[PDB]
């Protein structure tokens, strides 16, 4: 029941209503993440959402969804209480400016700054967060999704109120839902309670990929954390699933897992000849129009970072040459399962349906995605590999024990032979 | 092997956690950004800074050499013949 409803105003209510859903959630999203911020006001999108999500809930679970592109509040409740959750967020949104005007941001700013620092403490999130920025340095997409401590500390109610009035508008806002409930009852409940100001959809600020390396050599950490990625296909790109399939070819790995010695990806067998890497993760992060395709890796040995990058990048070369049908068949199946896994929780699908409805304007159910992935031949992957991987610029990030990570030229040269 | 230089994993450098490095893929950068300005302004700056240390010793040595060469030439010309006999 993916059906959509457009209110008297231009707000679209998209609901993935489905029986046998364990719990139901509703969330109002407006397409203004760190993408639509600038360094002086960075993190305002997260701060304003946290304030709204901090409002008292009538037994519902208000949580804030913060992302590079989109941002909104999500309420999760039992299927019988969904209508109350819907009326709740409309009350939160209609009173958004009034709530923010009187709200004291000091406590929320501490929470947001604490979040951002905690992101920096975790090496993976730091590496990924730096990676995304280094690729898009100079554009708004480089801004951290939750902002930075110094940027947040300068935020004031005026900054957010300007932000909400710019972005929290009918054309730039969507309502998402999922669970076992009647779509019409939710839509009627929202219409009778949601009152928001009209406005034009803010133009999405452009961003362009720039191959670069950002090194945060941190010799006190026990392991070396690195990520290397290229300009992968983003949303609304015909290769969006193809990029995911390519990533699943190399898949994941964790040296201390029972599956390590028996996992399919070629790179997994290669790295164990010397226990080169403890864990690595191939991913295809996709934004509204830009995506980053690559891997994240944690190396627990100072002397094997260069060995890993050499072998991992050498394996990337096989995308354009000698890629096996078995791998593509494996990657197609693995992505399909991973795609379906993401959409299990009603909360997860509510976030997903909001993302697509905002950033691409239409959504594909698992039926369509499976029909697309199933049609991916080996050749299509190889053409994609040559287009997006072979001799294409890489962006490199790394924080711990980076001393062995050879400089950019060495790694980049491995991308072609 | 307490070599004061090790391999890449441990080059013997001390802990340097709080420093960050930044570079752009050469596939994205200019090769000749500073070539024109550098070859003139920067080269002249280096030459001017290092000049005195080359000039002063060179002036001293070349002055001594010129004095010696001129004296020898005078000796081997006719007007110096007698002194060539006197010195030898």
């Amino acid at each position: 029941g993916v059906k959509y409803t457009t209110l008297s105003n231009g707000v679209t209510v998209a609901t993935e209503t489905n029986p046998a859903a364990k719990t139901s959630s509703v969330g109002l999203f407006f397409g203004a993440g760190s993408r639509s911020e600038h360094s002086h006001s960075n993190g305002i999108s997260a701060l304003t959402t946290n304030v709204l999500a901090s409002q008292s809930a009538k037994g519902s679970l208000l949580t804030a969804k913060n992302d590079r592109e989109f941002n909104g509040i999500i309420a999760q409740t039992t299927n019988d209480n969904i209508t109350e959750a819907g009326k709740l967020i409309a009350s939160i949104a209609s009173n958004a400016v009034d709530i923010v005007e009187k709200t004291d941001l000091t406590k929320h700013k501490q929470y947001l700054s604490a979040q951002a620092s905690a992101v920096e403490a975790d090496p993976k999130s730091k590496v990924l967060s730096h990676l995304y920025s280094s690729a898009f340095q100079g554009y708004s997409l480089a801004l951290p999704t939750l902002g930075t401590t110094e940027s947040v500390e300068n935020l004031e109610n005026q900054d957010s109120l300007r932000h909400l009035a710019k972005h929290l508008v009918n054309n730039n806002t969507v309502i998402a839902a999922s669970g076992n409930f009647d779509h019409d009852k939710l839509a009627d409940a929202i219409e009778a309670n949601l009152k928001i100001a009209e406005g034009v959809k803010p133009e999405i600020k452009p961003a362009s990929f720039l191959g670069s390396e950002v090194r945060m050599r941190d010799d006190t950490l026990p392991k070396a954390y690195i990520s290397i990625a290229v300009h992968g296909e983003g949303l609304n790109s015909p290769n969006y699933y193809l990029a995911k399939v390519a990533a699943a070819i190399y898949g994941d790995f964790y040296l201390h897992s029972t599956i390590a010695k028996f996992t399919s990806p070629k790179l997994a067998s290669i790295v164990q000849e010397y226990n080169i890497v403890e864990s690595y993760n191939h991913y295809s992060k996709s934004f509204s129009d830009t995506g980053i395709w690559g891997y994240y890796a944690e190396i627990a040995d100072k002397f094997t970072v260069d060995d890993f990058t050499h072998f991992s990048l050498k394996e990337w070369n096989r995308l354009s040459i000698s890629i096996s049908e078995a791998e593509v068949a494996r990657a197609k199946a693995q992505v399909k399962t991973a795609l379906a896994k993401e959409l299990a929780n009603s909360f997860a699908v509510t976030s997903d349906i909001a993302e697509k409805v905002l950033l691409v304007g239409h959504r594909q159910s698992l039926r369509e995605a499976f029909e697309k992935i199933d049609a991916i031949k080996v050749n299509d992957v190889k053409e994609w590999g040559k287009s997006k991987v072979w001799d294409r610029d890489i962006v490199i990030s790394g924080t711990g024990l980076i001393e062995d990570l050879l400089d950019y030229n060495r790694n980049r040269n491995e991308m072609a032979m | 092997p307490h070599t004061y230089m090790g391999w890449w994993g441990s080059l013997g450098s001390p802990k340097q956690k709080y420093i960050t490095q930044y570079t752009i893929s050469p596939y994205a950068a200019k090769p000749l950004k500073g070539a024109a300005y550098n070859a003139v302004f920067n080269t002249f700056r280096r030459t001017k800074n290092q000049f005195l240390y080359v000039a002063i010793p060179f002036v001293v040595v070349w002055s001594i050499w010129t004095r010696a060469r001129d004296y020898n030439e005078y000796l081997y010309t006719k007007e110096g013949r007698e002194e060539l006999e006197r010195v030898n």
